């Protein structure tokens, strides 16, 4: 009864940057040494779960995120780097029981011109908490008289589009980050890596 | 994509030394950092990984860190001694190449022995090599504790440069160098000048000893 | 409890190839990635390849793309590194390292071989002495030596006439001259004394050839000493 990765993993639509998808799963059996002995990811920092040390402890649920950034916004999403892209689409807290994963797929969104549903959240008149998600097309107002329209006076449609074509820089090309979230709430673990 | 560390340092037993591990290119947090420590001859351990965690037998006198800011990664070496001056490299897998880049090299040395003004000693060459076209030109500088040896070749008339080479510094007994010089010669130029002078700049005297080309 | 012995190291010239190997004991041999990483002299490490558990996924570095191929066997528990087209570069001690996991460290190491790529023919050469005039009779610290000049091998300890005469060898390191040209020299310290009392004759022990001739030093009596 091994646990389903291959639906978050080896999937083939992923989801947009305001809109991270939740693939919550339990009670299961979960082998984690499909995940550190792949030769095919960038990044595999685990916070603070020594990843060698993981087939013997058992949590209760592990909530996978996907999401599509580009090279120069891999780093920005980690406990102690923000940027851009830190208090708009996914701000994780200091604390990050998980472990980032992502690798580099520039075969599938990379087409000519590319797909257009990957907007990221521009400018917010707000701010972000941890593990929360926003999504809203409401045209951000600056200040002055709100338009309520389509641009109608200083109003900025926040989901910019991406710019994804197979001629661009290697810090512009398509990512695929997944973020494992561990936890231990008040209940019997359910899910382990014997 | 390279990783950059000092060639060398040295400090007093007594406190901490850091050593540098620059990333080139790239950000620095992509995968875990690992530093290796290797004794001259010996075969290369683990010293510390994931920059946190310590091997299981290493002291506790070793603890590295990351620097997110400038894209580095120090590592902090506490109670200096005399049985921990080696090598020291960092590690650390990067790039979607699929290539795992190690460090530059760290030659850590303390403080051994005191300080000495190295004599110059010139050798000038003998008669049975002196058949056709053989001799060796011989500036063995002695009696100092320092590594950083820099001497000079001035044949009297000109700071000849052609061919400039030097020997292996030995490690002596009570912590100390033996590093000789090896210019390269005239084989059919023997009348260049009718003297050899070699200079020296270690940190002391300047003087130079002349000799005969062949006697 | 893991250990691992390597064999193979010789020397060869530029075209030969050679073998290999690494047999572990201790751990199973279908768990554990394996590594190559070879030192050169003075220099630092450098990685080269990596295997998958079976053989299947292989990554090898840039600079030697093609021409180096690493292999393992599970039914032998024996790690392979088997190379062609060897050029002058490939002058280093290879090691022997297993990963534990893909992105964290390298846990054991073995001992090492070295493998180089050395020219020249096999000779005994002639050993000149230093003749000591100008700064080394009375001036500074007196002292003598002689030198072993482009030797192939490098089995070479130059003692002082077999322990006769000896009075303190302060012995340096060789070098590399143009291709295989090893210049090992060595100076004992005189005390000034026995320049006049008996005179020295350079001798080694050199295995292959025969470094058997005591040659003469050159006492600079009607100089100095
Ligand atoms: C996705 O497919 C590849 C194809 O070889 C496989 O190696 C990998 O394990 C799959 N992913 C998961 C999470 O099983």
């Amino acid at each position: 009864n091994l646990c389903p990765f291959g639906e978050v993993f080896n999937a083939t639509r992923f989801a947009s940057v305001y809109a991270w998808n939740r693939k919550r799963i339990s009670n299961c059996v979960a082998d984690y040494s499909v995940l550190y002995n792949s030769a095919s990811f960038s990044t595999f920092k685990c916070y603070g779960v020594s990843p060698t040390k993981l087939n013997d402890l058992c949590f209760t649920n592990v909530y996978a995120d996907s999401f599509v950034i580009r090279g120069d916004e891999v780093r920005q999403i980690a406990p102690g780097q923000t940027g851009k892209i830190a208090d708009y689409n996914y701000k994780l807290p200091d604390d990050f029981t998980g472990c980032v994963i992502a690798w580099n797929s520039n075969n599938l969104d990379s087409k000519v011109g590319g797909n257009y549903n990957y907007l990221y959240r521009l400018f917010r008149k707000s701010n972000l908490k941890p593990f929360e998600r926003d999504i809203s097309t409401e045209i951000y107002q600056a200040g002055s008289t709100p338009c309520n329209g389509v641009e109608g006076f200083n109003c900025y449609f926040p989901l910019q589009s991406y710019g994804f074509q197979p001629t661009n820089g290697v810090g512009y090309q398509p990512y695929r980050v997944v973020v494992l979230s561990f936890e231990l709430l008040h209940a019997p673990a359910t899910v382990c890596g014997p | 994509i390279v990783m950059t560390q000092p060639h060398s340092v040295s400090e007093s037993p007594g406190k901490t030394v850091t050593i540098s591990c620059t990333r080139s290119s790239g950000s620095i947090a992509s995968n875990y950092v690992q530093w290796y420590q290797q004794r001259p001859g010996s075969s290369p351990t683990t010293v510390i990984y994931e920059d946190n965690q310590r091997p299981s037998g290493v002291p506790d006198r070793f603890s590295g860190s990351i620097d997110s800011s400038s894209n580095s990664a120090s590592l902090t070496i506490s109670g200096l001694k005399t049985e921990d001056e080696a090598d020291y490299y960092c590690q650390s897998y990067d790039g979607s190449n699929h290539n795992v880049v190690f460090g530059g090299g760290t030659e850590l040395t303390v403080l051994s022995q005191p300080k000495a003004a190295p004599s110059v000693t010139l050798f000038p060459p003998s008669s049975e090599e002196l058949q056709a076209n053989k001799a060796t030109l011989v500036c063995l500088i002695s009696d100092f504790y320092p590594g950083a040896v820099t001497v000079a070749w001035k044949a009297d008339s000109s700071p000849v440069k052609a061919g400039v080479e030097t020997t292996t510094p030995s490690k002596q007994s009570n912590n100390k160098y033996a590093a000789s010089s090896y210019l390269s010669l005239t084989p059919e130029q023997w009348k260049s000048h009718r003297s050899y002078s070699c200079q020296v700049t270690h940190e002391g005297s300047t003087v130079e000893k002349t000799v005969a080309p062949t006697e | 409890e893991v250990q691992l012995v390597q064999s193979g190291g010789g020397l060869v010239q530029p075209g030969g190839s050679l073998r290999l190997s690494c047999a572990a004991s201790g751990f199973t041999f279908s768990s554990y990635w394996m590594s190559w990483v070879r030192q050169a002299p003075g220099k630092g490490l450098e990685w080269v390849a990596n295997i998958n558990q079976d053989g299947g996924e292989k990554y090898y570095v840039d600079s030697v793309k093609g021409r180096f191929t690493i292999s393992r066997d599970n039914a032998k528990n024996s790690l392979f590194l088997q190379m062609n087209s060897v050029r002058a570069e490939d002058t280093a001690v290879y090691f022997c390292a297993r990963v534990w996991y893909y992105y964290g460290p390298r846990d054991y190491w073995g001992q090492g071989t070295l493998v180089t790529v050395s020219s020249a023919s096999t000779k005994g050469p002639s050993v000149f002495p230093l003749a000591p005039s100008s700064k080394s009779t009375s001036g500074g610290t007196a002292a003598l030596g002689c030198l072993v000049k482009d030797y192939f091998p490098e089995p070479v300890t130059v003692s002082w006439n077999s322990g006769a005469l000896t009075s303190g060898v302060h012995t340096f390191p060789a070098v590399l001259q143009s291709s295989g040209l090893y210049s090992l020299s060595s100076v004992v310290t005189v005390p000034s004394s026995s320049l006049g009392t008996q005179t020295y004759i350079c001798n080694v022990n050199h295995k292959p050839s025969n470094t058997k001739v005591d040659k003469r030093v050159e006492p600079k009596s009607c100089d100095k000493t």
